[PDB]
């Protein structure tokens, strides 16, 4: 067996049919990537880190989120419970068929009272819950528990929210509605239909062992019109040909479709939002062909990458994204680190081992152990360069990790900056009259070209310069220092001798090796370049301070070939070592510095330079042909993608020299909250290197003697592509992109910036948030995203650390100049924050289905035998603040007892001072303020008395009690509860006390009522005795039409809703089913 | 289907003549060192959430780094005596901070947490029934 | 965090008497965070090193000491018995050592008296291989530096403070721990942002009379930058029975 497209061997034909599958051949999975090479046999492919067997698999650490989840049930939102049941003689019982009986099922529940409730995915077959679910409970029960997450840590009432954060909560709320319904629909089987009201309309099936049960809710039409009641006056309204599937694709998969549309029972509101998460996803989709160009790309030329695949429409597999969203990607992980060198070690240490393991390159100091074996002195004189230099190159110890880190950090200039140690300069700066200080003074200028420390050129010509006392002196700038200032200081341009970056001001007469080293320095310090890598047209770039397709390298490349003479002073470093080797020669050759040597060693000198300077190493040879082609291999495969600054040889006036984020906008001026990154010496967290092992390093260094560059990167590229997470990567920062620009939004939606957000909730109490509590709340804002979209890895981590109340990021460094490089990347839309504010649209119209009321409260007494229902109340009973004889009250609320039987008296607003009687205008805050004096002066008047006040609300959720209207009732029980229980950082449901409709005469009995609102709130209010032929007494209400719009309104087209002001039901939903296939590739070996 | 959550939510055919592939190949850098390596440098990046507010408000910062690194630099490269150190380098960075459980985002100190200041602050205002 | 008591603070016993509860905190619960750490061979140490040095150098040494920074000090025989330790067992030899002195104390000849072998080894001193060497006349501020950084340091002497003293040779070539979070132990230190000191009780009371001597001579100097804490915030920041000790 095996596959002739991929050339793979299969065992079993049950293995070939799945496998083909992957190409996208039918026929008739745990893996996520599948590579196949063609020089051998051996493939690899991936799996999740849960996969509970790595057997020949290898793993994605990646913390890849989960973009593409299905649907298979219907996709509403608001169920539809009863809360009043009733039971009522029917003419009609069942359907008869020659010798059957159906029973009669109605799309609604027949009770006394049925109102809306919202149960978010209450008929979803789901494969991978979101788990960001909002459950309601009916109002007869207690919803007060939806209001009292984010901020109310310690509210004293086990039941009651604080009326401050109901913003917040329901912010919250609405985020987490939207986060659940991020899925998409499924496609399950039909079923032809011949019931007599449906005659060959064809209706989905859901999943499960019966499907039946579903078609009287889904199908409202389904039902006849066989009673007189008020289900069947609907029926009969409604139109018929609306049901079950409306249009399919015209590509097929066999014998079924590709999607549909249908009508069915669902949302206005959930449609959009799956239809605007399914615009999202498509965006994104990529090509096998493209896929294989980027790869084909990023290997540079050693490796081919071919990716087969059939013709087919329905594949989706979202990877495309902007340079705009990796940037602030870029950006948030930048701000991870946090002047934390524990987060920066392991990046460095294991790019350094992965380097060590695909070079070629090899390191002995065997070949300084065998140049040096013949050098050796005769007795009876002690003093012999060829043993210091050895003792004191140490070739014998083979730890060359300094070698490789520092490659490792030419990547990341702008976080971690590598400098030589303290420690491997001269002791108390050295002088030129000491064979030990000489040869430290060779390593240390032979070392120091490799690191990214800015001015590493100004160090080297001070060490020469400090050993250099007392025998050459060079021009002082100032009073305060000298000459023999220590090497080691000289780390910021600010400190750079003005006579170094002018030569003219050093002497020839009185400083001349001071003078040659400097000219030395000037002209042979290796220049600047820079390489491409990446694909910037499949992939992007994250790169910021650079053009998005060019990597920075503090050294001069060329392209590459085996056949370069092994000493060729054309070459940067060998050039450089030979430069530094002359110097020295002339340095020790008239022993005009070495007075105090009685013996004469310039020839011995002169030997071990020799030596050292026509050595064989191939360490430069590498660096500048093999070690930027690999370095642009592994680039854009990292973790942590790679982060420079400009390097610069010795234009002091454009030196890096510190790097910030900013995270407030720019026509703004606030507190000036510099960022941790600002707090640095150098320009990044200083890491110090050996100057002995890089020496080494760079001193002894060759190939294998069989070396072909084609077969050997060919080897080392395919195991390390077959184990790339470039894909996942990118998701991740789709990811992030849009919990940034939520954050953002929702955060502004409460506290003070000048960020636009529409305010779209502003009737809502809330108090001006400030850091903490901003910040708590984009916490549950955070923690939520992370639950729905199952990430365990941060999110949002480092924007929570001080002031979320944040209004776009940047990031930016400063040269030396002053001048300094801002750069915006440019966030675009996101589909999260557009959702909510969508829904927050909606919620502003249809408030009532999520259990809040609008408004305001009116205490007091009102007896009588009328069923207005207090949910919405006669003109009459409502006063405001524009009615004649009423009084306002401000927070200046002093009560004063009345003496010797003059009555007590409040103080209005006004000044004046009141009795306990007529219409009064509270503030919720009062009240609340003190609940315990307030309710003793106030109980037994609004009780028995001629009180009347109106607490300013402005939402409040409520309470439903239901009571028969044919006998007393009295809610002064539940009014009192509520006053009492009221206190200074909490309130309870309002309790209201809703009469029962009925279809038939009853008596009246005295009721006796106590709070009201003021507007109708009764808009969850679906039906009043649905299975009767009408209402005689109490609410009436039939069902509501205009969610129905499409069914019995004749001339409106079939995608028609009128979405901002009413959810309908009964919309027109759209069913997919697409293909995920894995990351298939064939690496292809290049002559 | 039923995909599992992995974090804590809100809860004639004959044998063909070019099929056969045994043996007489052993790549140059080696399939297994590179994948090893590979897999070391594909651990993503470690999170950093000290100094940050949990969900009740209280920091949860941990409440040095440079030591830490150094010894595990020492530790992974099998040396008692680290070579790339983060501490003590040449660099007089004494300016340097970092996030810390001792700063609230009100930039305030964090000794008594949020959430007894707010309930302290709150239970300094409330009143009771008279007898 | 680092905290200091007036007591000779040890990581055996201090946790049975607590000392925490002796000095009037409220530590008693399921804590198990407060570490102690040993403190009885440096004040054996300061005892012996007072005999030679003079106290304020001693003193002024031994308070910028990094108590949570784990080191050592290991001792070398000298540069006789140092060399009959090289020549017997040799394959412990460092590498800096001159390759002329390696190539001569690798051959098995007696060496009664090798003419060029006494010139190596008059020529020889020990600084140059050993980096950190301490001296036999260190001035102790050093001493204590290189105690600061490194995890080991190498002493031609005895008299050294700081940390336990190991041996390098066997015994032929010479004469007759985790972190918590709430470390504590006596000899206040500066090192860090975090090193604390517990006030409350006098200086005229302190019992040992060594840590007293330091207490005076720290808090006479370094009164401004010192970090008081009473036993009340000590307990806020954490939340053979002996007689004739009351
Ligand atoms: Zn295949």
């Amino acid at each position: 067996y095996q596959c002739h497209v991929c050339s793979a061997v299969l065992f079993s034909p049950l293995d070939l049919d799945a496998h083909v599958a992957s190409h996208g051949l039918h026929g008739n999975q745990r893996h996520i990537t599948e590579f196949i090479s063609s020089w051998q046999n051996h493939p690899i492919v991936q799996v999740s880190a849960d996969v509970e067997n790595r057997k020949t698999a290898q793993l994605l650490h990646a913390d890849t989120p989960r973009l593409v989840t299905w649907d298979a049930g219907l996709c509403t939102s608001f169920k539809i419970v009863p809360i009043v049941p009733a039971q009522v003689p029917q003419d009609v019982l069942a359907y008869t068929f020659f010798t059957s009986s159906y029973a009669i099922q109605s799309p609604f529940p027949e009770a006394a009272v049925s109102r809306i409730v919202v149960h978010t995915r209450w008929a979803s077959n789901v494969d991978f819950d979101r788990d960001s679910s909002v459950i309601m409970a009916p109002p007869t029960e207690n919803n007060i528990h939806l209001f009292k997450q984010l901020l109310n840590t310690e509210t004293l009432s086990v039941r009651g929210a604080n009326p401050l954060m109901f913003r917040a909560n329901v912010l919250h709320m609405l985020l987490e509605f939207v986060l659940d319904n991020l899925y998409l629909n499924r496609h399950t089987g039909f079923s032809q239909d011949h019931t007599p009201f449906t005659e060959g309309a064809n209706l989905r099936s859901l999943p499960g062992p019966d499907a039946e049960k579903w078609y009287s809710i889904m199908y409202p039409t389904r039902m006849g019109t066989p009673n007189v009641s008020k289900i069947c006056n609907f029926v009969a309204s409604c139109v018929r040909n609306r049901v079950g599937r409306f249009d399919r694709a015209q590509m097929m998969n066999g014998a079924m479709s590709e999607w549909v549309d249908v009508f069915e029972t669902s949302d206005a509101l959930t449609v959009s939002i799956r239809g605007r998460w399914m615009a999202r996803l498509a965006r994104m989709n990529i090509n096998p062909t493209e896929i294989e160009w980027a790869l084909t790309e990023c290997a540079q030329g050693y490796v081919t990458v071919t990716s087969p695949y059939a013709p087919s429409v329905n594949r989706l597999m979202p990877y495309r994204i902007s340079n705009a969203e990796r940037q602030i990607s870029q950006i948030i992980r930048v701000m991870n680190i946090g002047n934390n060198a524990t987060v920066i070690q392991p990046v460095l240490q294991d790019i350094s081992v992965l380097l060590q393991r695909i070079s070629p390159l090899q390191i002995d100091p065997t070949i300084i152990s065998n140049t040096m074996s013949t050098v050796s002195e005769s007795t009876t004189q002690t003093l012999s360069p060829a043993s210091s230099i050895l003792g004191k190159l140490r070739p014998s110890n083979s730890d060359f990790s300094s070698f490789r880190v520092a490659l490792a950090g030419w990547l990341y200039n702008g976080v971690v900056t590598t400098v030589i140690d303290d420690s491997s300069y001269p002791k108390d700066g050295g002088s030129v009259t000491s064979l030990e200080n000489l040869w430290d003074f060779f390593i240390l200028a032979l070392a120091l070209p490799l690191t990214t420390d800015p001015c590493a050129p100004v160090k080297a010509f001070m060490t020469l310069a400090n050993m250099m006392v007392g025998f050459e002196t060079i021009p002082m700038d100032n009073q305060i220092y000298t000459q023999s200032r220590r090497a080691s200081a000289f780390s910021t341009p600010h400190t750079w001798p003005r006579c170094f970056m002018n030569i003219q001001l050093i002497s020839p007469i009185d400083a001349p090796i001071l003078r040659q080293w400097a000219e030395i320095i000037h002209r042979y310090w290796p220049n600047p370049s820079q390489i491409r890598y990446g694909t910037p047209n499949v992939f992007g770039s994250a790169n910021l301070f650079t053009p998005p397709e060019v990597l920075l390298l503090p050294i001069d490349h060329q392209p590459a070939n085996v056949t370069t003479p092994t000493l060729d002073f054309t070459n940067e470093l060998t050039n450089w070592r030979a430069r530094v080797c002359e110097l020295m020669k002339n340095l020790v050759d008239n022993q005009r510095y070495q007075p105090g040597w009685t013996q004469s060693l310039v020839s011995s000198m002169r030997g071990t330079l020799g030596k050292l300077k026509l050595i064989k190493s191939m360490t430069p040879m590498y660096l500048q042909q093999l070690a930027p082609v690999e370095l642009a291999v592994i680039a854009p495969m990292l973790p942590f993608p790679p982060f420079q600054v400009p390097y610069v040889r010795l234009d002091r006036d454009r030196v890096p020299t510190m790097v910030g984020v900013t995270r407030q906008s720019r026509d703004t001026i606030t507190q000036p909250a510099l960022s941790l990154s600002t707090t640095n010496t150098t320009v990044g967290v200083p890491l110090a290197l050996d100057a002995r092992a890089i020496t080494v390093a760079l001193l002894s260094g060759k190939y294998p003697p069989d070396l072909v560059t084609n077969v050997w990167y060919a080897d080392a590229i395919y195991p390390m592509y077959a184990d790339t997470e470039v894909f996942s990567n990118l998701q991740r920062d789709v990811i992030t992109c849009e919990a940034v620009q939520t954050l953002v939004t929702l955060v502004a939606q409460i506290s003070e910036t000048q960020y636009p957000v529409d305010r779209y909730l502003d009737w809502i109490p809330s108090l001006r948030a400030s850091a903490a509590t901003a910040a708590t709340f984009a916490e549950w804002v955070n923690t939520s995203m992370k639950t729905a979209f199952d990430l365990s890895d941060m999110l949002l981590e480092p924007l929570l650390s001080g002031d979320p109340r944040m209004t776009q990021l940047a990031i930016q460094y400063q040269q030396y100049n002053g001048r300094t490089f801002n750069v915006i990347p440019e966030m675009p839309g996101s589909v999260i924050a557009d959702c909510v504010q969508l829904t927050a649209e909606v919620f502003n119209h249809e408030y009532n289905l999520f259990g809040i009321a609008r408004g305001d409260i009116i205490i007091g007494r009102v007896q009588s035998t009328h069923l207005w229902s207090p949910l919405a109340p006669p003109p009459d009973l409502v006063f405001d603040r524009d009615t004649p004889g009423v009084h306002i009250f401000g927070r200046d609320c002093r009560i004063s007892f009345g003496m010797n039987g003059a009555a007590p008296m409040i103080r209005d607003e006004t000044g004046m001072m009141v009795p306990f009687e007529g219409n009064w205008i509270f503030p919720l805050a009062l009240w609340q303020m003190n609940t315990r004096y307030f309710n003793q002066q106030f109980d037994a008047w609004i009780k028995t008395g001629e009180l009347r006040i109106r607490i300013e609300m402005g939402a409040y959720p409520y309470m439903l009690h239901y009571y028969d209207p044919r006998q007393y009732a009295n809610a002064w029980n539940l009014t009192s509860a509520w006053l009492e229980e009221i206190t200074p950082t909490s309130i309870p449901s309002v309790p209201f006390m809703v009469p029962i409709s009925s279809d038939h005469d009853i008596s009246s009995a005295p009721a006796v009522q106590y709070i009201i609102s003021t507007e109708y709130n009764d808009r969850s209010l679906f039906c009043t005795n649905s299975s009767s032929p009408q209402t005689i007494a109490g609410p009436d209400k039939h069902i509501p039409v205009e969610r129905y719009n499409i069914l019995t309104n004749p001339d409106a087209p079939p995608t028609q809703i009128q979405l901002p002001e009413v959810v309908d039901l009964y919309n027109v939903v759209t069913r997919y089913a697409y293909e995920t296939p894995p990351i298939t590739a064939v690496v292809m070996g290049v002559p | 289907k039923r995909i599992p959550r992995k974090t804590k939510g809100k809860s004639p055919a004959t044998a063909e003549p070019g099929t056969s592939n045994c043996e007489h190949y052993k790549a140059r850098p080696g399939i297994a060192s590179v994948q090893k390596a590979t897999e070391s440098a594909e651990l993503p990046m470690k999170n950093n959430d000290e100094g940050t507010p949990d969900k009740r408000g209280n920091t949860k910062g941990a409440l040095d780094e440079a030591d830490d690194a150094t010894k595990k630099q020492a530790k992974d490269t099998e040396k008692a005596k680290a070579q790339v150190t983060y501490s003590d380098t040449g660099i007089n960075n004494a300016n340097e901070l970092s996030r810390s459980g001792n700063v609230d985002n009100e930039g305030g100190s964090n000794q008594k947490p949020m959430s007894t200041r707010i309930a302290e602050a709150t239970s300094a205002i409330v009143s009771k029934h008279p007898a | 965090a680092y905290i200091a008591v007036p007591a000779v603070v040890d990581s055996r016993s201090s946790e049975a008497i607590g000392l925490l509860e002796s000095f009037g905190v409220d530590a008693g619960s399921d804590a198990n965070d407060v570490s102690y750490q040993d403190h009885d061979y440096v004040v054996d140490q300061l005892q012996y090193m007072l005999d030679g040095y003079e106290a304020g150098d001693v003193i002024d040494a031994l308070v910028y000491r990094n108590w949570l920074h784990h080191s050592v000090y290991c001792l070398l025989p000298p540069k006789s018995q140092l060399l009959e330790y090289w020549k017997s067992n040799p394959s412990v030899i460092p590498d800096n050592v001159d390759r002329r002195l390696r190539k001569r104390l690798m051959l098995k000849k007696d060496l009664r008296k090798d003419d060029e072998y006494n010139q190596l080894a008059r020529a020889f001193k020990i600084s140059d291989v050993y980096a950190p060497l301490i001296s036999s006349t260190t001035s102790p501020m050093t001493m204590i530096q290189n105690l600061n950084q490194g995890e080991i340091v190498y002493t031609t002497t005895d008299r050294v403070i700081g940390a336990r003293v190991l041996l390098y040779a066997p015994r032929k070539y010479y004469a007759s721990v985790p972190h918590s979070r709430f470390n504590v132990g006596t000899f206040p230190s500066i090192a860090t942002p975090k090193c604390s000191v517990m006030s409350g009780v006098d200086i005229e009371s302190i019992p040992n009379e060594f840590i007293k001597l330091f207490y005076q001579r720290v808090k006479s100097i370094h009164a401004n930058i010192l970090n008081d804490i009473s036993p009340q915030i000590v307990s806020d920041m954490i939340n053979h029975v002996d007689v004739y000790r009351v």
